[PDB]
């Protein structure tokens, strides 16, 4: 599988601030335009939760505030309404090829 | 109402194989593949393998090709997984998860188990 | 009683269109239901 | 007038004879003939001045588009290519199948694991997909 | 190489006014004809039934022409093959070549009646104006040439292809060249030869395609048959 | 026109 | 005269329909039908009365 | 008649020589040129004997 990375390693924001997360891939992941990019959410003491998929910025267990973005090697997440209960580790995951590896992630926090 | 009941954590001694289980509830158990992943740190996670619950088909992470395996007791609606040859570096949090397709041809991990761990 | 007859165009039912893709893979149309 | 009608009737009778010896006695792949829904069994009954046929047929519905490949090889071995028999290789959208590809019949959508029963060996072609890891039919 | 064929499917549809063919309403005729009025009724009924049969065959043909699905068609369809049969989006240029080489009299309907009349050229010699003297009526075809053009493009959209099982459910939706390669393996040509000669195949194929511009001569029997279908229709009216 |  | 011609046209139309459902819609191995050079794809266009 | 009967006979002589191959794919261009008896056995294996 293609290597994933993410930045900034952590992000601190004021309540209600818009925020985003970068997520580069070592190789483009689009195959037939499918992309295969999933984002996940996790907090300590808990399992990861699915958030979005490359063509799904609504549904897939979330509110429309989790906006997927990008193509090829670049992807991102954009949330205009950050709240304290949105602070979590976030993980890009690639379903394009086995092992189906995924990024080390980043963590959002309220100042 | 989908649920998985992962088995409780254990401090297993090295060189002993370790078995983990996570019985399904609230859905037909045989219609979805089980995904198994390993978490060694909150920032370090990796896929271990997948098991079809209908056909018994598997794939594994190649690091574990000589190690861990997965099985199913379809009459009990349950999945089992096991790791051969435990070492202290293998202590980890593990999670069962259910395959899904929210997007066409995109594998999604959908529902997640509460987690178990081995030491 | 009923009114005047109505002029009408003869309908033409278009076939469902299917894209002819470039390169090594292609869209394929398959029915998902049937009837006798 | 009577003579003309008789001659046309003889020709019509020959047509009926031909359909009894094809459309009724066996399934046919020609299409055109019989009912317009592929072909499955047909029946014939007596009618005044003639024969009356009934043709059972199959009508497709609810068509969907899916991704498909011309065939599959092996990135480790260019001479290992296979192709589906009477069906297609489609990208998987089914949670039961761990494999990236699946076999279906052409008359009805229905994915299944690819097995040797559904395949034949073929000469390689540049458009065939190359498998980078695991393809079980044949494993080697 | 190529061959061609013409298969007639229709007879021009006509009706005849059974009063006017005999007389112009002169009253001696009007009364004398009453003794034979039931023959006219038989004549009209027979002609009417004949015209219904012509329209029945058209609908029946089109029911097999239609497909549940087809490819869209754009310029450059068929890849490296020339495909000059594609429409000038329009009726295809090939259909227009046929229509131009045919010697048929100018059509009725619009302006019809006013193309008989003095509000037009003095040089018209159409049997269509004679339609309004003789009491003839030429009925319009059911098929509508615009709808017909849609049907022929729909058939082109079913190409690529015939293979991959019966093709009576699924639609392959693949490029034309690939379907050609499939067909050539179907006649025992090895796949290896086909890959070596791909440009040669396109060249020989387009040479045969180019030969279609010499296909409209009196020595082309299919073309000759088209012309005589027209001649027969005009001859009956004359 | 439509049926009764 | 018209009735005779109409009937022959109906039969001729049936033949055309048969070629559309064979010579055009499928490759054929039968010889006979289609041009005489085995068979590879065939095409059809509108012509007056046919 | 349009054709001399001897030429007509020559056309049927060529049909007698067109036998074998009968099968061997569609047979459209290749010519097997094998004995008649062999083509009969080939046809008999065509019905599962």
């Amino acid at each position: 599988d293609i290597v994933l990375t993410q930045s900034p390693a952590s992000l601190a924001v004021s309540l209600g601030q818009r925020a985003t997360i970068s997520c580069r891939a070592s190789e483009s992941v689009d195959n037939y335009g499918i992309s295969f990019m999933n984002w996940f959410q996790q907090k300590p003491g808990q399992p990861p939760k699915l958030l979005i998929s490359a063509t799904s910025n609504q549904g897939s267990g979330v509110p429309a505030r989790f906006i997927g973005s990008g193509s090829g090697t670049d992807f991102s997440l954009n949330i205009h309404p950050v709240e304290e209960d949105d602070t979590a580790m976030y993980f890009c995951q690639q379903s394009k090829e086995v092992p189906r590896t995924f990024g080390g992630g980043t963590k959002l926090e309220i100042k | 109402q989908v649920q998985l009941q992962q088995s409780g954590p254990e401090l297993v001694r090295p060189g002993v194989s370790v078995k983990i289980s996570c019985k399904g509830s609230g859905y037909t158990f045989t219609d979805y593949a089980i995904h198994w992943v390993k978490q060694s740190h909150a920032k370090s996670l990796e896929w271990i393998g997948v098991f079809s619950t209908y056909y018994g088909n598997t794939n594994y992470n190649q690091k574990f090709k000589g190690r861990a395996t997965m099985t199913v007791d379809k009459s009990s609606s349950t999945a089992y997984m096991e790791l051969a040859r435990l070492t202290s570096e293998d202590s980890a949090i593990y999670y069962c998860a259910r395959k899904s397709y929210y997007v066409d041809y995109v594998d999604a991990m959908d529902y997640w188990g509460q987690g178990t761990s081995v030491t | 009683v009923p009114g005047e007859m109505r002029l009408a165009s003869i309908a033409f039912n278009h076939p469902i269109q299917v894209d002819q893709l470039n390169s090594s893979y292609f869209k394929l149309s398959i029915p998902t239901n049937f009837s006798f | 007038q009577q003579l003309v009608r008789s001659e046309s009737a003889a020709l019509s009778a020959q047509l009926a004879k031909d359909k009894v010896n094809e459309c009724v006695k066996a399934q046919s792949k020609r299409s055109g003939f019989c009912g317009q829904g592929t072909h499955i069994v047909s029946f014939v009954v007596n009618a005044p001045n003639g024969l009356y046929f009934m043709h059972v047929g199959y009508y497709p519905s609810n068509h969907i588009e899916v991704v498909s490949a011309y065939g599959l090889c092996d990135a480790a071995n260019p001479t290992n290519c296979i192709a589906p028999v009477n069906g297609y290789f489609i990208k998987t959208n089914n949670t039961r199948i761990v494999d990236e590809w699946s076999y279906t019949g052409s008359s009805f959508y229905a994915p299944e694991p690819i097995t040797s029963l559904n395949t034949k060996y073929v000469a390689p072609q540049v458009t065939y997909q190359n498998i980078s890891t695991n393809l079980p039919p044949p494993l080697l | 190489g190529v061959t061609q064929e013409y298969i007639q499917t229709t007879i021009q549809k006509v009706t005849v006014d059974c009063k006017q063919y005999v007389c112009n309403g002169f009253q001696k005729c009007e009364q004398l004809l009453r003794e034979y009025g039931q023959f006219c009724s038989k004549i009209n009924q027979a002609l009417h039934g004949a015209n219904l049969r012509q329209d029945d065959s058209v609908r029946n043909l089109f029911a097999s022409v239609k497909s549940s699905q087809s490819s869209p068609i754009i310029p450059g369809f068929g890849g490296d093959f020339n495909l000059t049969l594609l429409e000038p989006v329009a009726r295809s240029a090939i259909e227009d070549l046929l229509f131009d080489k045919v010697t048929i009299a100018d059509p009725g309907y619009m302006q019809g009646y006013d193309d008989c009349m003095q509000q037009g050229p003095a040089s018209a010699r159409d049997l269509i104006c004679a339609q309004y003297v003789a009491g003839y009526k030429v009925l319009p075809p059911l098929m509508d040439v615009n709808m017909e053009a849609a049907y022929t493009s729909s058939l082109l959209g079913s190409i690529a292809g015939v293979g991959w099982t019966a093709g009576l459910s699924s639609f392959a939706a693949i490029p034309f060249a690939q379907s050609i390669f499939y067909r050539l393996n179907g006649v025992g040509i090895t796949q290896q030869v086909l890959s070596e000669n791909q440009k040669l195949i396109a060249n020989k194929f387009n040479q045969a395609l180019g030969a279609m511009q010499t296909g409209f001569t009196t020595t082309n029997e299919a073309f000759h048959k088209v012309q005589d279908a027209v001649n027969n229709n005009a001859q009956a009216l004359s | 026109d439509t049926p009764s």
